[PDB]
RNA sequence: UCCGCGGCGCG
DNA sequence: CTCTGAATCTCTTCCGACGCGCCGCGAAAA
């Protein structure tokens, strides 16, 4: 029907407004109080919009369908449906034009920049505070020149009436009708050509692009100022009949009434030639009313109703969280839905949920109608509803029949990630609560404290099949965030399993040997033996061969009875060893994942359900309970407390002696209290975990304590050692609300009685945590919304692009600790190239091979240390990413399918854990390994030691197998006692330098001669307290003489004869340069050796906010300056606080110049030759420079490292693919440096894909592409700057986006998910994708 | 009764192709009255369509063959009917 | 409580909100994102035009369910047209190209 | 009789 | 010494989870 291909948006001339109009409103009246009827020519004028009763004229001349389209004669009401009252729009014709508020207040003001006039003047003239000259000839007054009233008098008396100067709206309209697009365009182009100041160039170019867009759109600037105002159809602004004959009205009625009043007042004033003062005042009032109607609150004191509340303008109706978009487009309320409190279900099968009878009946009422009529038990809908409403038995029978196989959707608010809504087969259950399977409830992040869940129903069989295929719970075992299982036992299930997997030294029937698990169950059920007996059992097992068959075997193994009984339900195929240990929660998860990988879905789900049942049964049987005596208090607690009290008393006494400072005393008191807390905690743990049992031989022996509290704590189900410390030990130090730690810790535990003071201390931390999470939820939700908005477009489109570019992945190691092994990182990725066997030319793994588990084992066996993999950051494709470039799905355990929308998955996965994210010299080798150095340049002193001459060297420890396990940064000038390739043992210090002292090295031996060294002007002589030696301190530019600033201090190396020693490898003399405040202890002529230093120069991030800023890429406070181009360094004149520094390329003829804040600590020296992107100044680094200098891959790696580190610190697991996807989304904008043969314009920020395609086709034609750089933009900016303007308007700042699109006149092509959602047609993702493929055929066919 | 579609997933090769093919077949089932190729077991149209799609020798190309045969035979029937009308006129 | 079919808001023709009004549940944009995470296209389309807005669509769906055919007949949401008219009231011409 | 606002509570 | 251009300050502009129950209020005109 409508099947509209696109949407067009542009400014509307008054002509088309009149075309839309079906008359004009002329009276500020709505309905008669006496008779609730629409007025004659008011806001509900029937003869303008339509009748109130369907096909019924107001005068009653016609009341039947036969009069369809008949227009009344008596009162002029056409006979049609009442619904038309939503379509025809009114209009009002104003005596004098007035501007449109957005085109003025929305910065930047389009009107002002179009006119090249500042906004202040525009406002002043608009509200009639000054005059502006439309036309001036021989008058010595310029166009656009503003004159005030007395200036107006002077001009008129000095020039008669030759000039024309007027008030705001009309004159603005005139001059808009008095401008030449192309002439001003070419003039501005010439100005841009001749300009010198960059800022003026930017102003000129923004004006140029605005006027160019206006020209291309064809809209007239005269339309920019309103004269005829459309009137919203009355039905959208109803009049609710309130009780007692009153009414409830929208603010829109008030705004329109005020506007009507002002307009009619203005016209009645105008027609009789009133004095100019009052007419101008009333015109100003009319303009104010128009502004209030459009956007109240956009200027000054907003007009308000009696409630002293702002009136909802149209902008308010569109903007805002409660605005039209978020309230009615993306948040529609739907029918065939219900909600209820949830309750546990311990017997439901995993793929089904319990459903209350009454709610199910209400929901499926239409289906009952349909089938009942189909079975003919009633003749009509009326009889059907009468029969169902009294709940006959046949009603219930039909309800049972209808729902036998009919999935329903269960959802819980908020919907953090894709598991927040899942499908379930319903089973009808008497009651009023929804029963759920425990595993799904745990996966839901839902607790039964009274949380409510909503339920929906898919009507169409297509939707039902879709729900069965994907939304069914069974098919969602692996979290899309990361391939780990999400359906995991928790609480009592884990408790029971851990109880059943333990073992005691001496138990009933211990030492017997059984046949099989059958006998184990029989023996236990008879009670003849405990679950904990250590017994021999003949167990059989199967194993998958190379052929996929289950080879059998059996043997007698020593295990526990519980282990055998548990193995009874283990699916056939898994190795027995997985169950021959104490099973923790993580152990259970790993075993379940192993089962899922080895076998199919059905064995895995059956295993999960049977585990649930068995664990519940034996947890109930065990009957673990909490007693008072369980919180055992170590006796030594009193001794530890006494020791701490004695030591703190001694500290206080010594502080009263003044021998220690208040801060030092505070610090040491903190430290000693912490040590005491650690001691008491370890005492508690040692007392708890271990228990002495009499063995079979009547002898005591230690074993794991069966204490219930410790049993819970170790099992990991709702227990952590910190809680146990607070339970049976000193809960320790607290934090003041400022974050400072109180000196006196809270000594007592919870079992011990708490002093009121201690409780009043702890409540500070408690309330701080509560408020923190209260704010954190909102902040995380906002960030997730932003990410979803940004990453909506990216959808898998092609299987393989064919690219060869990849990215390098290595395990992450800092401080000698492998934070993440390479195996987890690269599992499920796609190889960039064929990978060779390390050390050999044999290709270990071929290219474009999915790295499944076997490949992971193969590579880790071969001691692979670094790999290259295809990435989504470099998939050369348009409007999508190659499937091979994305790798294996994290959910379905295989390569992704064409049609999946990655971006939403990535955004949800990254945003969900935010609720847990918080928001408030000498190096000893850790291992026996081989020392290695990178980019290492070094010198050997006369002592034979190794000082370093490179500034960015890394020191690593590589194992004998070719793998690295340590990583450290080597400061320039540090001392190393071990060279590269040398084997060292653990604990060996091999790093030597002073962080506080900055040394400057000397290359070879000789004598140091000072040049430009003059006392007072450059240096000073002093007697140091440390050595008592005559020392020369280089004076800083501010401290030194102004004339001595030009005297740059320098040190040259001469031989024994005084001839300058030239640096090896160069002819230039060895010329070093001491900066300001540098200190040289030696004197002019003292002898030095190789590697001698004579300069002794003197030397947080919250979880969620840091992540947000990194995604937003806000500029770091101190940007670390980087090298634009490689080459030698050189210095020039000094500015006030700044210095001129020039990098001269080794071969490049263009030495780049830069200004450096001198008070910032520079690192490079003049004689240094550095590479592009080198860290000139140490400190925080902005991503933008990283991109512009090093490239995309460095940015990707840095961002991934930062985000992964933050989440690792908090303790959450996120796969890198999502971060890569986000980054790939952030880089869709490219600036055109040179167009080449392309049609684009220089300096234009365009889609990278667009320029990619253009250059591709140009080279296909043999033409010249366009030179371009890529830009990293903040998520908000990169989002609102997209092309599908509708999506951006839905996101935020609707005014700016709408105004820009209108003045540009864009044309969207419905390629965005949100776009199709708002339109309400099939999305180009998932199942619909193939349909749109057919669409791509049809549009090609047509 | 069905609990998982993994068998059908590997049978066809994709979730979405499965959805589309099964939906079209079940559409033919519900309004076309075409008897299923699999025993019913009182299951709904959705379940029986799923059973047919899993190794019941049904795919997109198979149903394309089916519909091609159907359109050919109904066009032949219409041609025969028009011929019979012409003969009656003659 | 549950709702099968009831009244609607006059302005937007969508089911009311609230148990006391016998209204229906909210389907937030979070849910839209969750569905989009899966290949949930048909379900989303069914919910967002047939169960909420399209009066002709919802009536036709109701009748089809009565006669036993579970076939969707999607149509243009009315709220979208409401937004169109509202924008037109701002003097900004918005049209649908290639109808 | 369909609306909005203010407060309260649940997650 | 005087002007021009870039930096710095001042002013303006946005935007701060999501469901869901309750309660009691809104408007008068001649
Ligand atoms: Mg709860
Ligand atoms: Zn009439
Ligand atoms: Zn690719």
């Amino acid at each position: 029907t409508e099947e509209f291909d696109a949407i067009k948006i542009a400014l509307a001339s008054p002509d088309m407004i009149r075309s839309w109009s079906f008359g004009e409103v002329k009276k500020p009246e709505t309905i008669n109080y006496r008779t609730f009827k629409p007025e004659r020519d008011g806001l509900f004028c029937a003869r303008i919009f339509g009748p109130v009763k369907d096909y019924e004229c107001l005068c009653g001349k016609y009341k039947r369908l036969k009069h369809r389209g008949v227009i009344c004669e008596k009162c002029g009401v056409e006979v049609t449906q009442t619904k038309v009252r939503r379509e025809r729009m009114g209009h009002i014709e104003l005596a004098s034009p007035t501007a449109h508020i957005w085109f003025l207040k929305s910065l930047p003001s389009r009107i002002g920049l179009l006119l090249d006039m500042p906004l202040r003047d525009i406002e002043r003239v608009l509200y009639f505070e000054s005059y502006v000259v439309i036309e001036g000839g021989m008058t010595n007054l310029e166009r656009q020149q503003i004159l005030t009233e007395e200036q107006y008098l002077d001009a008129l008396e000095e020039f008669g009436d030759e000039f024309d100067a007027k008030m705001g709206a009309e004159a603005i309209q005139a001059l808009l009708k008095s401008m030449d697009l192309e002439q001003e365009c070419e003039q501005l182009r010439e100005e841009l050509n001749e300009t010198n100041s960059e800022t003026k160039r930017k102003k000129l170019t923004k004006r140029i692009k605005l006027l160019e867009a206006f020209v291309q759109s064809g809209n007239k600037p005269e339309w920019m100022i309103l004269t005829v105002l459309p009137v919203l159809p009355p039905d959208l602004r109803p009049l609710v009949p309130l009780d007692g004959g009153r009414f409830a009205t929208s603010d829109l009625n008030d705004l329109y009434r005020r506007v009507i009043n002002r307009n009619n007042r203005l016209k009645r004033l105008l027609d009789l030639a009133a004095p100019d003062i009052i007419v101008r005042n009333e015109k100003r009032m009319l303009q104010e009313a128009v502004d209030a109607l459009l956007d109240n609150g956009r200027r000054g004191r907003a007009i308000t109703g009696s409630n002293k509340r702002p009136l909802k303008s149209l902008a308010d109706m569109i903007k805002g969280k409660q605005g039209r978009f978020r309230q009615n487009l993306l948040g529609k309320r739907v029918d065939y839905s219900g909600r209820s409190v949830i309750t546990v279900g311990p017997y439901l099968r995993l793929h089904q949920c319990g459903l209350p009878k009454k709610m199910a009946l209400e929901l499926f009422k239409p289906f009952i109608y349909g089938k009942l009529e189909l079975r003919g038990l009633a003749t009509t809908i009326k009889a059907a509803k009468k029969m169902v409403e009294r709940e006959e038995a046949v009603v219930w029978d039909i309800l049972d029949e209808v729902i036998r196989e009919h999935p329903v959707l269960l959802n819980r608010a908020p919907t953090l990630h894709r598991l927040g809504i899942q499908a379930f087969e319903p089973v009808l259950i008497e009651g009023k609560a929804i029963q759920l399977h425990p595993l799904v409830c745990a996966a839901y992040n839902a607790d039964f404290d009274g949380d409510q869940m909503a339920v929906h129903v898919p009507l169409t069989l297509e939707a039902q099949l879709e729900a069965r295929a994907l939304m069914m719970s069974t098919n969602n075992i692996l979290s899309p965030a990361n391939g780990e299982p999400i359906i995991v036992p928790s609480q009592d299930v884990v408790l029971g399993l851990y109880y059943m997997t333990r073992d005691c030294v001496n138990a009933k029937g211990e030492g017997m040997v059984l046949t099989g698990p059958k006998e184990a169950e029989r023996l236990y059920r008879s009670g003849l033996a405990s679950l904990h007996a250590r017994v021999k059992v003949r167990i059989t097992e199967y194993e998958k061969d190379a052929n996929g068959e289950l080879v059998a075997k059996t043997s007698l193994k020593d295990t526990t009875v519980g282990r055998a009984i548990l193995w009874m339900i283990v699916p056939k195929g898994l190795p027995y060893s997985i169950v021959n240990q104490a099973l923790g929660k993580k152990a259970i998860s790993k075993m379940l994942n192993t089962c899922y990988r080895i076998l199919g879905l059905k064995p895995t789900v059956i295993f999960a359900d049977q585990i649930m049942y068995t664990g519940f049964a034996y947890a109930a049987r065990s009957g673990a309970s909490v007693g008072i005596d369980d919180m055992v208090i170590p006796e030594k607690k009193h001794e530890i407390i006494s020791e701490a009290e004695a030591e703190v008393a001694e500290i206080q006494e010594q502080f009263q002696s003044g021998l220690v400072t208040a801060g030092e005393r505070y610090n040491k008191v903190i430290d000693i209290w912490a040590a005491a807390n650690d001691r008491v905690s370890k005492a508690m743990m040692d007392n708890l975990q271990t228990e002495t049992v009499i063995n079979r031989d009547g002898q005591e022996e230690k074993q794991v304590s069966f204490n219930s509290i410790y049993m819970m704590a170790d099992s990991g189900a709702r227990g952590s050692a910190a809680q146990i410390r607070q339970l049976a030990g000193m809960r320790g130090l607290m934090a003041k609300p400022d974050g400072s730690i109180i000196e006196t810790p809270i000594t007592a535990n919870f079992r011990e009685g708490l002093n009121v003071l201690q409780y009043f201390i702890s409540t500070h931390g408690a309330r701080k945590g509560l408020a923190d999470t209260a704010l954190k939820t909102a902040n995380s939700g906002y960030l997730t919304r932003r990410l979803v908005d940004v990453a909506q477009d990216l959808v898998v489109t092609e299987d393989d692009c064919g690219t060869h570019e990849g990215i390098m992945m290595t395990p992450v190691i800092e401080g000698g600790d492998v934070k993440e092994p390479l195996r987890d990182r690269v599992l499920g990725r796609v190889t960039a190239e064929d990978v060779l066997k390390p050390g050999t030319a044999d290709i270990l793994v071929p290219r474009n091979t999915l790295l499944h588990e076997q490949w992971c084992d193969l590579l880790e066996e071969n001691s692979v240390d670094a790999v290259k993999v295809r990435s989504v950051v470099s998939c050369d494709t348009d409007f999508g990413v190659c499937a091979h470039c994305y790798g294996r799905d994290l959910a379905r355990g295989h390569i992704i399918n064409k049609g999946e929308a990655i971006g939403v998955i990535a955004a949800q996965s990254i945003g969900e854990p935010g609720t847990q994210l918080t928001m408030r010299s000498s190096i000893q080798v850790k291992n026996k390994g081989s020392i290695k150095l990178s980019n290492v340049k070094s010198v050997v002193n006369s002592s034979g030691k190794l000082v370093i001459t490179s500034r960015n060297t890394e020191l690593k420890l590589i194992d004998e197998f070719g793998r690295t396990k340590e990583s450290y940064k080597v400061p320039y000038g540090a001392v190393l006692a071990k060279g590269d390739g040398e084997q060292v043992a653990g604990g060996e210090t091999v790093a030597n330098w002073d962080p506080h002292t900055m040394p400057v090295i000397t290359e070879v031996s000789g004598f140091v001669r000072f040049t430009d060294m003059i006392d007072g002007q450059t240096i000073t002589r002093q007697t140091d307290e440390l050595t008592g030696l005559s020392s020369l301190v280089v004076l800083d530019s501010a401290e030194r003489t102004a004339g001595g600033k030009d005297l740059r201090p320098a040190l040259k190396i001469v031989d024994a004869q005084g001839n300058d020693v030239l640096i090896p490898g160069t002819d230039m003399p060895a010329q070093y340069f001491l900066p300001g405040k540098a200190i040289v202890q030696l004197e002019d002529g003292v002898q030095i050796s190789s590697g001698d230093t004579l300069a002794r120069i003197p030397q947080i991030t919250g979880g969620l906010p840091r992540v947000a800023d990194l995604f937003e890429a806000r500029r770091p406070k101190e940007p670390a300056i980087l090298a634009e181009i490689s080459g030698i360094v050189s210095f020039g004149k000094e500015t006030k606080g700044k210095r001129r520094l020039v990098i001269t390329p080794v071969d490049g003829s263009d030495p780049y110049e830069e200004m450096i804040p001198k008070w910032r600590q520079l690192n490079v020296f003049e004689g240094e030759r550095v590479e592009r992107g080198d860290v000139i100044s140490d400190g925080p680094e902005a991503p933008h420079d990283i991109l512009r200098l090093r490239g995309v891959h460095a940015v990707t790696r840095y961002i991934v490292n930062e985000v992964q580190d933050v989440y690792r610190l908090q303790g959450v697991k996120i796969n890198d693919k999502h971060i890569e996807v986000i980054v790939r989304q952030m880089l869709r904008k490219a600036t055109i440096v040179n167009a080449g043969s392309s049609d684009f314009l220089e300096g234009e920020q365009v889609e990278y894909s667009r320029v990619k395609i253009a250059n591709r086709e140009l080279e296909a034609n043999g033409k010249v592409g366009a030179t371009y750089s890529r830009d990293l933009l903040g998520i908000t900016k990169a989002s609102l700057a997209t092309e599908s303007f509708i999506s951006a308007a839905s996101f935020q700042e609707t005014t700016r986006v709408l105004t820009e699109a209108a003045v540009a006149g864009k044309r969207d092509e419905l390629r965005g998910l949100k776009e199709n959602v708002i339109v309400g047609r099939l999305i180009p993702a998932g199942t619909g994708y193939a349909y749109h493929q057919d669409r791509m055929r049809r549009r090609a066919a047509g | 009764a069905r609990v998982t579609v993994q068998d059908a997933v590997e049978k066809i090769g994709n979730r979405f192709d499965l959805v589309l093919v099964a939906a079209r077949r079940a559409r033919q089932m519900q309004v076309g009255g075409k008897d299923p190729l699999v025993p019913e077991e009182n299951d709904k149209t959705t379940v029986i369509a799923l059973r047919e799609i899993e190794e019941g020798l049904i795919n997109n190309q198979i149903l394309d063959v089916r519909e091609r045969q159907e359109q050919q035979e109904q066009e032949a029937a219409e041609l025969q009917a028009v011929t019979a009308i012409a003969e009656g006129r003659r | 409580h549950a709702r099968s079919t009831g009244s609607y808001s006059l302005v937007t023709q969508q089911p009311l909100g609230g148990k006391a009004q016998f209204g229906g549940q909210r389907f937030g944009e979070m849910e839209v994102w969750a569905l989009e995470a899966y290949g949930a296209a048909y379900t989303l389309q069914e919910m967002l035009t047939v169960k909420s807005d399209d009066v002709n669509g919802r009536t036709k769906m109701y009748k089809n369910i009565v006669d036993g055919n579970h076939q969707m007949e999607p149509g243009m949401p009315e709220s979208f047209n409401v937004l169109l008219k509202e924008i037109r009231s701002l003097g900004i011409n918005i049209e649908l190209e290639d109808e």
